[PDB]
């Protein structure tokens, strides 16, 4: 009940910025996926030499 | 179902302008990171020669 409580105070502190603030959120989200994606395809390669 | 929806905004400051900011950052970050990738095909491997190695990680 303390858990849910705190969780649901935090999101009405964003759910106030209005609905231009959670397009810019999940913008920025799909891009922090691709760079997460980018480096974990150079970590692959690199163990294939002796 | 309430802690799933509030890690899509913790790495966000609770600012529109600031936000933009590290939207353009992580775009160049992005540039970067394709760049990177570029040369290092290249100057492949030289050297030294040898023997018995134990080592690594």
């Amino acid at each position: 009940k303390q858990e849910l409580s705190t969780s649901r105070q935090i999101l009405s502190s964003y759910e106030f910025l209005g609905p231009e603030f959670e397009g810019l959120v999940q913008e920025y989200t799909r891009l922090k996926d691709k760079i997460k994606d980018n480096r974990w395809m150079l970590q692959e390669l690199s163990k294939s030499l002796p | 179902a309430a802690k799933e929806k509030l890690n899509s905004y913790l790495d966000l400051a609770p600012n529109p302008s600031l936000v933009k900011v590290k939207i353009e950052e992580a775009k160049r970050e992005l540039k970067a990171t394709e760049v990177e990738l570029t040369t290092k095909v290249n100057m492949m491997e030289f050297v030294v020669p040898e023997p018995s190695k134990r080592r690594l990680k």
